[PDB]
């Protein structure tokens, strides 16, 4: 519980490791590792309202959570490069199990104005969503 | 900040010699330093967040540490550090010119291909 | 003896860290080293330098081109068609040469140090391991932190084909020696490798020692009823 | 060209495991056709043969002889010097060769697969790793369980020296792709380095699953009515 390396939020998973320098045996310790995922009991599959039912099955790859693929930064002799972090980051395209405090989920229903009808727009959470 | 744009822009100079201070360099209202003369000047491009400062002629006594400042209501300070190293400009220009009383003068400009794309 | 024609690629270090892709052309097998004759298909900057006909195999003089250039055209793929139309024979001869096709890009590997070499705490070794690439070129670099450290302090193995799993492909390796005590303290280490089939022409591994496999592991599930949110 | 004579010392893989030491005084460059004699300062009771001459670069032959003393006198600290002898120069060569002192242990290391080539269900890699050993001659071969797998199956690097303080010690490196379902089921394999200055000549590694597995796991399933989580 010292360093975080995986602060995952599409599926609320977080890894954290520490050395712990234990007492007997004092020329060799321990590496440890925590993992905490909380489960949600009431999301859907798809984030849209009448999809399936609520998910039953909830699968974790921790070679997926560790993944780096955004470019990064290297100097090299007198140089700025770009290069990459990753050997498997082929191409969003990911399923989430959770939400996000800092992101919208919108819908389109239609509904009826005596006449015609309209898309009528609809916030799935309404704290994320003011125009700001 | 993005929102504060309207603002006038700093250069400093950290002395730190006795106390701590800041000289000014350059201004964004059209005022430069008496010895930094030709080798100075502060751009508002790229703009939206960010201005641009561009020192060249450098020397081994150039190295420090140097703020950049705004008129704001908060202000950010940033701070950097220029590091003078070994070798040689990938610009090569010559000397400096004369001129004959009213002709036709050129000079060069050399560059690699690593600034071709450019 | 026998006169021969070759023409070579430009050199990988400085395609990639640069773009000064100089060519060559050589012919070898001559004792008359003045009358000669080159000449490529594109010359703009046509100053093809020669240079001191050096000697080869028991003391034969061989003659040389340079034709400069930078890696636009070569990467875009053109050709270059270097010819010899010498009179030290009544006959030309002539070669050409092209960025290689049907291209495959490696994949990085980086390894932690044995376990009983930790033992000791005297020095421990870092293997970085890239496999799998269809030219046979590669660069291979280390870095410390975020400082690069000097080329006399690794030794890097050559480029070698493997076994034949249907198409030919390469490999590589490197290994580097850091001191006991400051892989425990937290540092870290990266293998850099750049070849020229990869996509932004450069990747990168980086192993430390909390970054490895643990001894325990603790694992807990919270069920929430209350939100889907994820704060 | 310029006649030259140099001899070597005996293949390792016919010193260890097999019975041949074979030195051979070998002068390639001659002037002349073949006329050559050679002596040998030991008379163990062989005849040093001789072979037919060879081809060369543009008119120089290549003479050798084989001395059969395959005895081994060579590791009990003899000096066998050679001598030549041909109508040539006329200033008759000599060559001395023994066996080196100084001698240092190999340290050697097999390092299991990276955990990404296992996530994947294709062939996983094998790395072994020598270091530090004092002349530049090994010898590296696998196997899987008992059975010496075939050498057209793996590759090998050559053997080079590493950046050290003063002593000089070399390197060298093999890998090794297997099947992950041969590596799932919980087949072994290993590695096995002879060298000179090993007492009995050789060493063994083996590796396989269960090599880095955890010693403690936790697992803890938080119900519902107790989520007291913090950010
Ligand atoms: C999960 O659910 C969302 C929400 O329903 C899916 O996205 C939506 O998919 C529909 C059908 O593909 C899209 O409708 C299309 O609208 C365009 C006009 O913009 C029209 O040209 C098409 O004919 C069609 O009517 C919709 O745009 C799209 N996106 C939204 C609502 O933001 C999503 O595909 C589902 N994903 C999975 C993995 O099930
Ligand atoms: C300023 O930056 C924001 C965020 O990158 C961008 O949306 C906006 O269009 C920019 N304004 C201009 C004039 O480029
Ligand atoms: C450039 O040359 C002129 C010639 O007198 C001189 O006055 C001036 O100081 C020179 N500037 C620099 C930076 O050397
Ligand atoms: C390049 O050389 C090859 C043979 O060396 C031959 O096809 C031709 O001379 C050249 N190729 C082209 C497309 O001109
Ligand atoms: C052994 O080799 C050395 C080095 O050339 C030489 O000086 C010496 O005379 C040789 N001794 C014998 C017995 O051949």
């Amino acid at each position: 519980e010292r360093i975080v390396l995986v602060d995952n939020k599409c599926k609320c998973a977080r890894i954290t490791s520490r050395i712990i320098r234990s007492s007997e045996d004092p020329n060799e310790d321990i590496v440890e590792r925590n993992i905490r995922i909380i489960v949600p009991l009431n999301n859907r599959e798809n984030i849209s309202d009448p999809t399936s039912p609520l998910r039953t099955r909830f699968v974790y790859h921790l070679s997926d959570l560790c993944k780096k693929c955004d470019p990064t930064e290297v100097e090299l002799d007198n140089q700025i490069v770009t290069a990459t972090q990753s050997n498997i980051c082929d191409e969003a395209t990911e399923t989430c199990y959770t939400y996000d405090r800092n992101k919208c989920y919108t819908a389109v229903v239609p509904l009826v104005y005596g006449g015609e009808t309209k898309m009528v727009e609809t916030a799935l959470t309404p704290d994320a969503c003011y125009p700001d | 900040n993005r929102k504060e744009s309207k603002s006038i822009k700093y250069w400093c100079l950290w002395e730190g010699a006795q106390n701590g201070r800041c000289p000014l360099l350059v201004d964004s209202e059209g005022w430069v330093k008496a010895q930094y003369e030709g080798r100075l000047s502060l751009l508002e491009e790229p703009g939206n967040g960010t201005f641009t400062v561009i020192l060249n002629q450098l020397t081994s006594r150039d190295a420090g540490f140097y703020w950049c400042l705004t008129n704001g209501d908060t202000l950010w300070r940033t701070t950097v550090e220029i590091k003078i190293i070994e070798g040689e400009p990938n610009l090569k220009v010559p000397g400096n010119v004369t001129a004959v009383l009213g002709e036709t003068l050129k000079v060069p400009c050399h560059f690699p291909c690593k600034f071709s794309s450019y | 003896c026998h006169p021969r024609l070759s023409l070579h690629r430009p050199a990988l270090e400085d395609l990639l860290l640069g773009s000064e892709a100089n060519l060559t052309c050589t012919l070898t097998g001559l004792r008359d080293a003045s009358g000669a004759t080159f000449t490529w298909t594109p010359s703009s900057g046509k100053s093809a330098v020669q240079g001191p006909p050096e000697r080869d195999l028991c003391g034969c003089y061989s003659v040389s081109s340079v034709l400069p250039g930078c890696a636009q055209p070569w990467n875009h793929g053109e050709t270059f068609t270097c010819t010899a139309a010498h009179p030290e024979l009544k006959t030309p001869l002539t070669a050409n040469i092209t960025k290689s096709g049907n291209t495959f890009r490696p994949e990085v590997h980086l390894l932690p140090p044995p376990s009983e070499e930790l033992a000791l705490n005297e020095l421990v070794t870092l293997t970085c391991l890239a496999r799998g690439f269809s030219p046979k070129d590669v660069l291979v670099r280390w870095l410390q932190g975020s400082q690069e450290l000097p080329r006399e302090k690794y030794l890097t193995w050559a480029s070698r084909q493997e076994p034949s799993q249907g198409t030919t492909t390469y490999a590589v390796t490197s290994i580097l020696r850091v001191a006991a005590e400051d892989w425990k303290k937290g540092e870290t280490f990266s293998c850099m490798v750049g070849h020229e089939a990869l996509p932004l022409a450069f990747t990168q591994k980086t192993i430390d020692r909390l970054a490895g496999k643990p001894t325990h592991i603790n694992v807990s599930v919270v069920m929430a009823e209350a939100d889907g949110t994820c704060y």
